[PDB]
């Protein structure tokens, strides 16, 4: 898993890979790691997919309950506080490193939660296994007040560094852009590893696998 | 600090009627990074009709290759220029693997070569030297992916359909390419570029095939 | 694991046979202790394990079946119900504080049509039950050390429609095999049989 | 370990308007076949079918809990529980006991009756859901099944052809595994009908 | 991680590095270890980050309620006692060293040190963190009490720059804050303006003569800096 | 692994499966468990395949040397003591091998079992391996001295087949060898599943 | 004592190997003014990561072998690839004795056109590329070098490769704890290896997102 | 420890009895293997332990006694000499690299006056020998699991001057006791007797 | 244990503490860690005492024989290489950190540092021992190369007195020796004359206000120094 987040001129840009490996074997090739938290708060997650989905869904329902109560849009500091409280209550057994990013009346906001509960608010953050190979790119190319196109090029490039140089990441680039009004989530922003050496479709004319006894049930 | 390490990779051979297709992926990875994508230290040519393809730790196979090459050279010098056969090389390698039984080599090997009547045969070893001659075979981290696929298209068991004709060089090459393109998409440590060696009687030829670099 | 329980179903009976061995670390406390505990008039259980867990678990199961029969005015429960209810205690024990019931059982019974409306099973039932809570309806099962020796032995010789006497002789064969190939002293074997008449203590073979 | 104690393997494949879920038959104790005639499949209604895998006692406990919950759902809500709701339900059930974990690894397949959309899912033992578009597989023969399927499966397969690939993959994958085998049982379910087929395998 | 606090006439000066590290990798290179509790009381936290963040925010939530209830400013003794109590009944589970410094109109400027063990010592100047031990023999030499406000912040920045130059676990920005009768004022000097660094120190310019050229005499003449030579 | 050999009036019968499982993955289904040492002795492979192969090849070198020097075939009692000494010298190096040497010397047929700690027993009925506990059951209840060669071969084949069927570490191809005074001959070599529909038809 | 990270890259005509001039003792930056780039013979150079004693002994043992061989007999001095081969064989032989040479080395060399760049671990693993990096440079620096290679596979220029060497040294300074901002670049061309004077790469610490108010967890 | 060796001396004979059990972890390899190895014409040794050490140690001792008899032109050694020489190998093994001979033995013999000048012992000798190198001349000794049960049994019934037949019946009693109270399957017992005529395989009791 | 060596124009100055301790008990309070090898080459040894004593006497026995054989003075490189070789093929069994310093007419004054690992770095000034880490940030501040002979020994004594004042494992006499063209001269200043000590440092005279009297106001006013008060 490799998740990056970049604060640009107005809003934030989050990116992630798609490969999910279940113990040294690629289980799914197009898993989605950019969850939803609010109309203006997205949350990438790295580590154990179980906890990353559980805590995100928990606080995502809590925020919805809350903004139905108050009536205002939800603040990213509330989501960050809920997440960090829950994570610290379990002493890191809930192993989900999260990148939480949204837009408020206070401008963009992009923070990162370690599995132990500690938070940092930075201009750009990266988490996951290929967090060292992706950060290497952001340090080399992040200038202040980038336009949306530049932030998306930068996030795609920072992901393609973890895609190619890390074994536990790759096969695609998920890039979501959050602004004050909208939030557009493009799934296949870049697919470098293209579908080479086409399949041969081995042909087995139905019946070659012997069957002993069959009960068909019409409905 | 432990003197062992697994540098991933995989190899796979299919013996035919008068040829053998050997294949090894050119990719070398260390602890957590990726050292190289052009590692050619898997398939080592001992004699013009014999190769050894080994996986596991890279230093151990770079050592075992030299030990085998010098044993082959001694055999060639004592027997008046007579290049040993595949059977002799395979038995020699088993004997060599078992001598270092208490501080073993961390390699899994295949001695792929041609027999005397012209037929091609492959051998497969454990870490200590349990050799077994066979007609195909894969080793490495991608073993349990490729082996059952070849088991199903070669042995043609569990299919009530008369056995197809004998597979030639091109068909076997295409089948092995299928297997590697399928294993490069589900194993994290396998596949940046594979090298094929078609061993026939009028020498050997060599080809490359490119996979996903993720 | 020392004491073997053999059990096999035929057309019109189930047979069980439990090595009555009882030991202390290597000292034979006894060579005759009845390990086949009868639950209801048509059901019995062959347990193997330490004596503490065996006796406590069997007494608990027996008391609960008896109470349930009291709460239903003489309504016997079928064998699937008793099997699942044993399995439920065995399984919930491995996630409790006191831990697992370290006892393996073979539940045997003969299902009798309880009323005129009844349309359930009429034949005999055998259920293999592990200590972790596994439950499987088998044609023949065996527990303990000799469990393997006789299992293979039964594959070669068991037939769906053995009579009573061929069941006797097959049980003699399996018992003598266990005696001849296991290092543990399993001399007396306590054979019981479940048939439409109830449970019967077979005395000939041992 | 503990997940490979009872053996077993399940695998689901999606066709065009259909899908096939197939399981092995073996039940043993870490080497020794206890019985050779236990399938892994459970049908909840005419459009869902799931198969568990892991420890056998936890397979049975979890199947009882899932059946309890499904019958409770159909009573409270007067309707057949759909696929996605079923998968999310068992995901929550699994994550509840997160530090007392169940040792199952379920494999759900489902289809929309009138819509025609297929839906596969295969959670981890701690609840991580993983829904692909082609096929899922779990059990002792996971890697071998992955290898066979990623080579045999192609997008738009029809039922009578999908059953072929499913059978061949399960057989060739259980052949290279010591904790599975003894034939197989497959269920090919479409929008209109559900079919069960026992598949002759090696008695090895 | 290096943190320190120095007391002068008016108030106190807090200084700290900005770098949280995962043993040998810089996780966050612009961290902020000066956590405000009240408007005039701050804490520098060292050790683990999760534990000290939970403690700082719990104690600040307590302090906000006490001050609202009583209706008048809070001393520093209150906050230091709360920290000591908490970091004392969790002393087995957390590794958290705190430096609570502030200003109250009653007792002027005050600095309390709460080490790993959980004690609470009210000092004139406090040091803490993994990179502190390089500062003791710096304060014994170059520090005299009774400094002014400006000379105090200069000395604090200099001490931190001498601490994170030699320490591997420390570095990055130097963040200081001054708390006194006026508004609390902050300052962050980067690394490319630090008042000391071992690269611009002219005694570390000439290199150690290690790669001796293969020569004929035993006279040492510096390294071998080319193939021709 | 399942290996058995029993002695009767007419010679010795060896029978093996052909599967080598590395834990839970099946390496191969064609391993050759019976290593014909010479034209007169049969050794079987159980345990570590490397150790058994190597040490039985050493023993086949030493029997041939013995024959060269003295000009007479080695006997089974001495060909088995060589392996017992070889194994007993390494009793503290972690070998894992239990083999069965079966031969027909000038004192009739002899069948020894040589373990990995130097144990060396002489009995007329052995079955080593992990599925061995399933062979004995079907072996002890049908075995008697006066078996015809085909009846005894069938007993051995039907006894290995039941070990392959209940055990996960055994299976493949059941092979039966016969040791008589003239040497030894491979009786039969048949797949384990084609046997299933031959013993339990319908 | 232990060195830091090393990075190296091949350009059109030569090799460049950069390394920081610092030796640490665990977490303490002990000696910031020592040279870590050695050069062997008259064509090749080496630089090691990790323990310094082992590198100091191994480089001495392979520098005695080169000069003796050339001085005793009338032979040509060893090519880069052959002195690297000897280095690798000696490291492996020390490892078989459970006496490991606990340092990952990067080895560069040029002899009349055939430019050589290899790397060797301490367990005996050896490899060769167009870009090598040890220590933490294998994670932080190496991806940048690989992209800068593949964005133009025809071959970098000398200045166009020195640029990216500076750009990766900068990140290595940012994100590696035990590192300082005073590096050295050994440049190996046809004439021969040439070590540069220590230089410093400029940095940037003035992002607006680092302001005191923003990074605050109140 | 599983296989018990009983041995007791009477006036004009020694009896030994060795359980011929041979096992693999729990599988009875055999129930008839001769564990009483004869060294010279008037001496025998009952060893108990694993088969490797037992056979190797006994063959080594036998070859060395035979060689010594060759080097002395048919001069038999007394039983004290053979006992001490066995004890010396057993003891020097526990301070070598290969370690201890994990085998316990009972050395029995009958000392015969070798010449006219000879004035040594004429009676039977029994020597209990532990695996560590202990050596003690006892009236009766026992090794293994049943070793205790029979030892007490012998204290109650052993007399210095039992005849041959009362020795037979006492050995029958001890053997049946071991069979009745030990969990291990010790069915066949291999009784041998040393008397002035040599060693005699007693067939009746077992 | 604190040892150091500083190089100046003419030669070198070695300084060290004098106290060998058994963890928390002063075994020997007047030890001598400056072992002579030759007349003009000395070594300060730190770590274990048995290992470094065996090494020092073995290397000095080697140096006496080489010098007699060749008939001319010995460089410092010779002794440093011998030490490095020995402390390298015993690196698993000994814990021995050496500072070999001396003067030879060829290369003037020289200082080599051979740490625990077994390397050998030729430096301009070397520090070593358990109490050294307090001296790095002291040398980065108060040290400038090119000092005179007298100012060098003053700085060395001051550094050692600042190192053993804060360190528990170090203390006792300060033993220095100067090696240059003239005769090697020794000096041992006691503790009751040291150029620094935390008891006579006037910033550690006023005590921490810890024992507050049970009072009615929140004003801090110092400790409670009597029962009546
Ligand atoms: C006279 C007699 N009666 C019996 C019952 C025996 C006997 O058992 N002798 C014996 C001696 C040494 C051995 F080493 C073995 C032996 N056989 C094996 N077969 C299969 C596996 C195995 N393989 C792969 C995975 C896991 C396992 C457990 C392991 N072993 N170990 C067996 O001798």
């Amino acid at each position: 898993t490799t998740i990056v987040g970049v604060v640009y001129r107005d809003g934030v840009v989050l990116g992630a890979d798609t490969r999910a490996t279940e113990g040294s074997i690629v289980a799914d090739k197009r898993c989605r790691k950019i969850h939803y938290m609010a109309p203006n708060i997205m949350c990438c997650g790295a580590g154990t997919s179980a906890d990353t989905e559980a805590v995100t869904n928990m606080v995502s329902s809590h925020l919805a309950l809350h903004r139905l109560e108050t009536g205002k849009q939800s603040r990213v500091l509330e989501a960050l506080t809920l997440l960090k409280r829950h994570l610290y209550r379990y002493q890191g057994h809930v192993s989900a490193a999260l990148v939480l990013g949204g837009v408020d009346v206070e401008g963009p906001f992009l923070a990162t939660i370690a599995p132990h509960g500690s938070t940092d608010r930075l201009p750009f953050v990266t988490m996951g296994s290929g967090s060292i190979a992706a950060m290497a790119q952001l340090e080399a190319a992040y200038k202040d007040n980038m336009t949306c196109e530049e932030a998306k090029e930068l996030v795609a490039s920072a992901i393609r560094k973890g895609i190619f140089n890390d074994p536990y990441s790759g096969t695609q680039v998920d890039v979501c852009v959050i602004t004050k009004d909208k939030t557009e989530l493009t799934i296949g922003y870049d697919k470098p590893n293209e579908r080479m050496y086409p399949r041969q479709e081995v042909l087995l004319p139905p019946g070659t696998t012997p069957v002993l006894k069959e009960e068909i049930r019409q409905l | 600090w432990s003197p062992y390490q697994d540098n991933g990779g995989t190899t796979a051979a299919i013996a035919g009627k008068d040829f053998v297709i050997l294949a090894g992926d050119t990719r070398l990875n260390g602890d957590f990074c990726l050292h190289s994508r052009h590692d050619q230290s898997k398939i080592f040519q001992l004699t013009p009709y014999t190769y050894m393809a080994s996986n596991g730790m890279q230093a151990d196979r770079l050592q075992l290759q030299q030990m085998l090459k010098y044993r082959v050279k001694w055999y060639k010098y004592n027997n008046g220029g007579k290049v040993p056969s595949t059977k002799a090389i395979a038995q020699l390698m088993s004997t060599m693997l078992y001598h270092r039984r208490f501080f073993p080599y961390y390699t899994f090997n295949m001695v792929v070569g041609l027999d005397e009547e012209g037929h091609g045969v492959c051998y497969s070893y454990d870490a200590v030297g349990s050799t077994e001659p066979f007609l195909y075979g894969t080793r490495g981290s991608a073993a349990s992916f490729v082996e059952p696929l070849l088991d199903c298209l070669i042995n043609r068991q569990h299919m009530t359909s008369q056995a197809p004709p004998e597979m030639t060089k091109e068909e076997t090459l295409a089948m092995l390419k299928n297997a590697f393109t399928g294993a490069a998409e589900r194993d994290i440590y396998t596949g940046d570029s594979v090298s094929f060696f078609i061993i026939t009687k009028d020498g050997v030829q060599q080809e490359s095939f490119e996979l996903r670099k993720d | 694991m020392a004491e073997t329980a053999i059990a096999f179903r035929c057309k019109d009976y189930v047979m069980v046979a439990a090595a009555g061995l009882n030991a202390f670390y290597y000292i034979k406390i006894t060579d005759a202790e009845d390990k086949i505990t009868q639950l209801d008039t048509h059901q019995l259980v062959a347990c193997t394990g330490e004596n503490g867990p065996r006796v406590n678990f069997t007494e608990y199961i027996k008391c609960n079946l008896a109470l349930n029969r009291m709460r239903q005015h003489g309504r016997h429960s079928s064998c699937e119900s008793t099997a699942n209810f044993m399995r439920n205690c065995l399984a919930s024990a491995i996630r409790s504080r006191e831990g697992a019931y370290q006892v393996n059982c073979l539940f045997a019974g003969y299902d009798t049509p309880v009323s005129e409306d009844d349309d359930g099973v009429v034949g005999p039932q055998l259920f293999y039950m592990d200590y972790l809570g596994t439950l499987q309806a088998v044609p023949y099962g065996c527990h303990g050390y000799g469990a393997c020796f006789v299992t293979a032995l039964l594959d070669r010789l068991w037939r769906p429609d053995l009579s009573q006497q061929e069941g006797l002789e097959l049980m003699q064969k399996c018992c003598d095999e266990v005696k001849r190939r296991v290092i543990i002293s399993n001399s007396y074997f306590f054979v019981k049989a479940v048939t439409k008449n109830g449970v019967e203590v077979i005395t000939a073979v041992h | 370990s503990i997940m490979a104690y009872s053996g077993g393997s399940v695998m689901a494949m999606a066709g065009k308007e259909c899908f096939v879920i197939i399981s092995d038959n073996r039940l043993g104790e870490q080497l020794k076949t206890i019985s050779t005639e236990v399938p892994k499949l459970h049908v909840v209604n005419d459009s869902i079918v799931y198969g568990l895998t892991g420890l056998r006692t936890d397979q049975q406990t979890f199947a009882n809990k899932v059946q309890f919950r499904t019958e409770m759902y159909k009573l409270r809500e007067e309707r057949d529980i759909t696929g996605k709701a079923f998968a999310a339900m068992i995901t929550s059930m699994l994550y509840e006991a997160r530090f007392g974990p169940w040792f199952v690894e379920p494999v759900i397949g489902s289809i929309d009756k009138s819509t025609g959309e297929v839906y596969l899912c295969a959670t981890d033992l701690i609840g991580a859901p993983c829904e692909p578009e082609d096929y899922v597989c779990a059990g002792t023969a996971a890697e071998s099944l992955h290898g066979m399927c990623e080579a045999l499966w192609r997008p738009g397969m029809s039922p009578e052809e999908l059953f072929e690939i499913a059978a061949q993959a399960m057989l060739s994958a259980c052949d290279r595994d010591s904790l599975s085998g003894y034939g197989a049982v497959a269920m090919i379910v479409t929008k209109d009908k559900v079919t069960t087929r026992l598949i002759k395998g090696r008695k090895d | 991680t290096t943190i320190l606090a120095v007391s002068y006439n008016g108030g106190v000066v807090l200084a700290a590095d900005s770098r949280t590290s995962s043993g040998t990798y810089v996780v966050n290179r612009a961290s902020n270890k000066l956590t405000k509790l009240t408007k005039k009381i701050y804490c520098c936290r060292s050790g683990s980050a999760a534990d000290t963040q939970a403690l700082a925010e719990r104690v600040s939530n307590y302090l906000g309620s006490y001050q609202t209830d009583i209706g008048a400013g809070v001393n520093v003794a209150t906050a230091a006692n709360l920290f000591q109590k908490m970091c004392y009944m969790n002393r087995w589970n957390i590794s958290a060293g705190i430096i609570v410094a502030g200003y109250d109109p009653i007792n002027g400027g005050s600095v309390y040190s709460i080490p790993s063990g959980g004690s609470c010592v009210k000092l004139d100047y406090a040091l803490g963190g993994s990179g502190s031990i390089f500062l003791y023999s710096f304060f014994d030499a170059n520090y005299k009490p009774g400094m002014s406000k400006s000379e105090c912040v200069a000395f604090c920045q200099r001490a931190v720059a001498h601490a994170y130059s030699r320490d591997g676990s420390s570095g990055g920005l130097i963040r200081t804050i001054t708390l006194d009768a006026d508004e609390p004022e902050d300052q962050t000097i980067p690394w490319n303006r630090s008042p000391y660094c071992m690269e611009k120190d002219p005694k570390y310019v000439t290199q150690a003569t290690q790669n001796q050229p293969f020569s004929s005499s035993a006279k040492i003449t510096g390294n071998r800096m080319s193939s021709t030579g | 692994t399942t290996t058995l050999a029993f002695r009767f009036n007419g010679g010795i019968i060896v029978a093996v499966d052909s599967r080598a499982s590395t834990g839970q993955y099946i390496a191969s289904q064609t391993v050759m468990k019976v290593l014909e040492i010479n034209d007169y002795l049969l050794g079987t492979l159980a345990g570590g395949a490397a150790d058994c192969q190597y040490w039985e090849r050493v023993l086949g070198m030493e029997c041939r040397l013995w024959e060269l020097r003295n000009g007479s075939r080695i006997t089974v009692a001495a060909a088995s003591k060589i392996l017992a000494n070889i194994t007993y010298a390494y009793r503290n190096h972690g070998l894992s091998m239990g083999t069965m040497v079966a031969g027909w010397d000038q004192f009739g047929p002899s069948l020894y079992y040589v373990d990995d700690k130097g144990s060396r027993v002489k009995q007329d009925l052995f079955s080593v391996g992990s599925g061995s506990i399933y062979a004995y059951g079907v072996l002890d209840t049908g075995y008697r001295k006066d078996l015809s060669v085909e009846d005894a071969c069938d007993l051995a084949r039907r006894s290995i087949f039941h070990a392959t069927y209940r055990d996960g570490a055994s299976g493949g191809i059941v092979t039966v060898y016969h040791v008589h005074e003239k040497g030894w001959t491979k009786i039969s070599r048949d797949d384990q599943t084609k046997l299933y529909h031959r013993y339990f038809p319908s | 004592a232990s060195g830091g990270s090393v990075i190296a890259i091949k350009y059109k005509g030569g090799v460049l190997m950069a390394a920081d001039t610092l030796l640490s003792y665990g977490s303490l930056a002990k000696w910031p003014n020592i040279p870590r780039i050695r050069l062997l013979g008259s064509h090749s150079a080496v630089c090691a990561t990790g323990s310094y004693a082992d590198f100091q002994m191994m480089a001495k043992q392979v520098e005695d072998n080169i000069e003796r061989q050339k001085m005793y007999h009338n032979v040509d001095e060893l090519s880069p690839s052959e002195v690297f081969s000897y280095l690798h064989r000696s490291i492996y032989q020390k490892r078989c004795d459970f006496d490991p040479c606990l340092c990952q080395m990067v080895f560069i060399g040029v002899r009349d056109g055939e430019t050589f760049l290899a790397g060797v671990d301490d367990v005996g693993t050896r490899w060769e590329d167009d870009c090598i990096a040890t220590g933490y440079g294998a994670y932080i620096a190496l991806p940048l070098l690989r992209q800068a290679l593949e964005k133009n596979p025809d071959g970098l220029s000398r200045g166009e490769a020195m640029r990216i060497l500076t750009d990766c040294l900068r990140v290595l300074f940012y994100r590696e704890c035990r590192a300082i901002n005073k590096f050295q670049v050994a440049d190996a061309a046809s004439d021969g290896v040439r070590i540069s004077e220590p230089f410093d790469v400029e940095t940037h610490w003035e992002y607006e997102g680092y302001c005191f108010e923003k990074t605050a967890i109140i």
